[PDB]
């Protein structure tokens, strides 16, 4: 039953991934209580490849908003020159 | 009692799951057993009708 | 548990006496709890102690 | 175990019949025939069973079942009878109790019976339906059990139904009278009392019906017109008791193989788009199990499906659905090798199929449609910098832009995702 325990641990790694993204942009977590609201379905496991593909999504905006960064100051330091008599 | 009163129903259920599997596979086997006859029949048939068409 | 998932599962919990040793437990509560720990730390002894 | 009990209940009963052993009151003759050969036990008592010839056996037993009538001696007496008549894998087997002397010794008593539905009537009733199957005698005619109430009563409420549902699905094995039912409207009470939310043995064996009922490829082409595979995927989706699972791919299988036409045969695509199988078979491959013909019923329906989706997947369709006016989610969108390698041809005569998906753009405002073509835009622009040159030229990107402020949220994250495409060194 390997398969599902490493499946368990790929889940721990994205939440784990979500945790680190928004604790850098200070995201806080609401954590009230209600300690005992556990079922025990197989559709937990589509549910957490679904927010695997959220996360696969948030993984692309930053890899493309860091080549939007990029572009941006290119063009920036293009509007700079363009200054000069 | 309760000791071999669970015991009854132990052996009772096993029984009952066994005999649902084991009978559901047999069942499944034979159902398999007579898809194979209509295809031996059909070859059979056909074979017979080249031969039967010819004659008449 | 059964009559959630009732799946013809009379759950039976027979019972059994053994050679293995069974554990030690005390139950704690508020001001006992680390007094409990005072002693783990240095050592649990036997069983029915 | 309502009807189980019963049985259990008069599996004790051993009847008084040798008070009346010549008697007129009960079993003249049949009393007779009790006390001759009663150890069916030892296989000479069967075999000079022959020497009655069925002359008291089956003979002078027609109309003893109304010939008692009180509930509490009757009832013995039709389940010794019927107990007598149950097993015989070789004491009857292929109905050795002819009696040639009558037909009324097999079919047409039944018609003053199944009254008072409840004592063992319409269960002996049933058990005299299992003597036709694989049997040597077969019904007379079909609508002596397929217009009576005997399953109409049995449709929903209970073990008695439990019973006849067994027995049911152990009489659909000769085609006779399995399309003879089902041509009537037996299909919309099988559809109708598998779709109620009952228990699982129940479904379980309407999905052994249905697996039998597979067996015949014109039937399967009959039977297109209800919704029963991707249903009966939901129903896997949400079931899963081992042997359910295993019953629900063995039917999808026995479709597959049959295969009457393909041209009618859109079930393949049905098999995904409806529901996606293969997203379930990520799972149930990682179960493992002792019986070889679930992995071999896998590997099948897994190699099918990968090429229900391969002949689904093809640009000439894509281009005519494009060309049509209507849209939809086709999974060609995520087929990578699609915009890898034949994402050129929807370059058409003079980017004919990009200006005509701008002017979709321009004017439909269905946001199912609208996105489609966005994401396909964008995964268009994604492998080609002259078609990048192209739409900008075209002015699109603010069409696009004009879509990241659509009334839907969704389509708005689209079309930002399409100008992200459109983002490559601009």
């Amino acid at each position: 039953f390997v398969n599902e325990v490493r499946r368990c641990e790929e889940m721990d790694r994205k939440l784990r991934f979500v945790e680190k993204e928004i604790r850098k942009a200070n995201i806080p977590i609401m954590d009230t209580g209600e300690n005992p609201e556990v079922p025990f379905p197989r559709d937990m496991i589509d549910l957490e490849a679904n927010f695997e593909k959220i996360e696969n999504e948030l993984k692309e905006i930053n890899t493309n908003q860091e080549a939007l960064k990029r572009n941006f100051l290119e063009l920036t330091e293009l509007k700079f020159i363009l200054r000069k008599t | 009692a309760l000791s071999d009163a669970d015991v009854q129903k132990q052996i009772k259920h096993m029984m009952a799951f066994i005999e649902q599997e084991a009978n559901e596979k047999a069942e499944e086997i034979d159902a398999k057993a007579e898809e194979e006859f209509n295809i031996e029949k059909g070859r059979l048939v056909q074979t017979q009708r080249l031969k039967i068409m010819e004659y008449y | 548990g059964t009559e959630h998932s009732g799946s013809t599962v009379p759950s039976i919990l027979n019972r059994m006496q053994t050679n293995q040793t069974p554990p030690t437990y005390n139950k704690t509560n508020k001001f006992t709890h680390g007094f409990q720990n005072i002693v783990d730390a240095y050592g649990i002894g036997t069983y029915r102690e | 175990n309502i009807i189980a009990a019963k049985a259990a209940e008069v599996r004790a009963n051993k009847v008084n019949w040798q008070s009346y052993l010549q008697g007129q009151m009960i079993s003249a003759e049949d009393c007779e025939f009790i006390q001759r050969f009663e150890m069916k036990r030892s296989s000479e008592d069967k075999q000079e069973m022959l020497q009655t010839e069925g002359s008291q056996c089956a003979k002078t037993f027609i109309n003893l079942m109304t010939h008692i009538s009180k509930e509490q001696t009757v009832q013995y007496i039709l389940t010794m009878v019927d107990d007598m008549l149950q097993e015989n894998h070789q004491r009857v087997s292929i109905f050795f109790d002819y009696a040639k002397r009558s037909k009324s010794t097999a079919w047409p008593y039944f018609l003053p019976m199944l009254n008072r539905q409840d004592p063992f009537t319409v269960h002996m009733a049933a058990r005299i339906i299992a003597k036709l199957a694989a049997w040597g005698k077969e019904l007379m005619e079909g609508s002596d059990l397929n217009y009576y109430f005997n399953w109409i009563k049995t449709q929903l409420s209970s073990q008695y139904v439990q019973c006849v549902a067994g027995c049911l699905q152990l009489m659909l094995r000769v085609n006779e009278y399995r399309f003879a039912w089902v041509e009537a409207d037996g299909v919309n009470c099988i559809m109708g009392v598998l779709s109620n939310k009952c228990g699982f043995q129940l479904q379980y064996q309407m999905i052994f019906s249905i697996w039998l009922l597979a067996f015949s490829p014109q039937m399967c082409e009959h039977l297109r017109r209800y919704n029963i595979i991707p249903v009966l995927s939901d129903i896997l989706q949400e079931s899963v008791k081992e042997k359910v699972t295993r019953i629900i791919l063995a039917a999808f299988r026995n479709f597959l193989e049959k295969s009457t036409e393909r041209e009618t045969r859109q079930e393949y695509a049905l098999a995904m788009i409806q529901c996606k199988v293969l997203k379930q078979l990520e799972n149930l491959e990682q179960q493992k199990y002792d019986d070889e013909d679930i992995s071999e019923d896998i590997k099948f329906l897994l190699e099918k499906l990968g090429e229900s989706v391969q002949d689904l997947s093809s640009f000439d369709e894509y281009s005519s659905e494009l060309k049509s006016g209507r849209l939809e989610w086709s999974p060609v969108h995520k087929s990578e090798k699609f915009w890898r390698e034949n994402a050129v041809r929807l370059n058409e005569k003079n980017y004919e199929l990009l200006k005509i998906l701008t002017k979709l753009l321009e004017v439909s405002d269905d946001p199912q449609v609208l996105a489609v073509a966005a994401h396909d835009v964008g995964e268009y622009v994604r492998h080609y910098p002259r078609g990048k040159r192209v739409i900008e030229q075209l002015g699109g990107k603010q069409l696009v832009m004009n879509h990241m402020h659509h009334e839907d949220q969704q389509v708005r994250y689209n079309a930002l995702l399409a100008v992200q495409k459109l983002m490559v060194h601009n």
